[PDB]
């Protein structure tokens, strides 16, 4: 039942609980790693995207 | 992954040399997709768990 708390409201509250504000610090550090590695991916694809056009 | 927006304009050296302005651009609107799903395998339990989520059941009891 949708009464029952999902896995990211629990640790939400845990987060809130044990910090507050550090939460953001960890998302920036984070996201550092991950949205380099994605654009990475982002750009090779968009190359292969490219190429694909042009050996149509 | 973040998403790719459709190809603006068919031909390279003024479309895509716009759309790698635009996709690329310092300022964008990097959206998200998911990736296609994986076939994950059940995790075995540890035996630990095992008698920690047992003696709940116990506690039915």
């Amino acid at each position: 039942l949708s009464s029952i708390p999902t896995a990211l409201t629990r640790w939400t509250e845990e987060c809130k609980v044990l910090d507050a504000e550090s939460m953001h610090d960890c998302v920036s550090v984070v996201k550092v790693s991950i949205v380099n590695h994605l654009e990475f991916l982002r750009d090779e694809e968009l190359e292969e995207r490219r190429e694909k056009r042009r050996k149509q | 992954r973040i998403a790719l927006p459709a190809p603006r304009g068919s031909g390279t050296a003024s479309d895509d040399e716009f759309e790698n302005l635009r996709i690329k651009g310092p300022n964008a609107v990097q959206l998200v997709k998911t990736t296609p799903l994986k076939p994950s395998p059940l995790p075995v339990i540890p035996d630990t768990i095992k008698e920690v989520i047992y003696d709940m059941l116990n506690a039915l009891a």
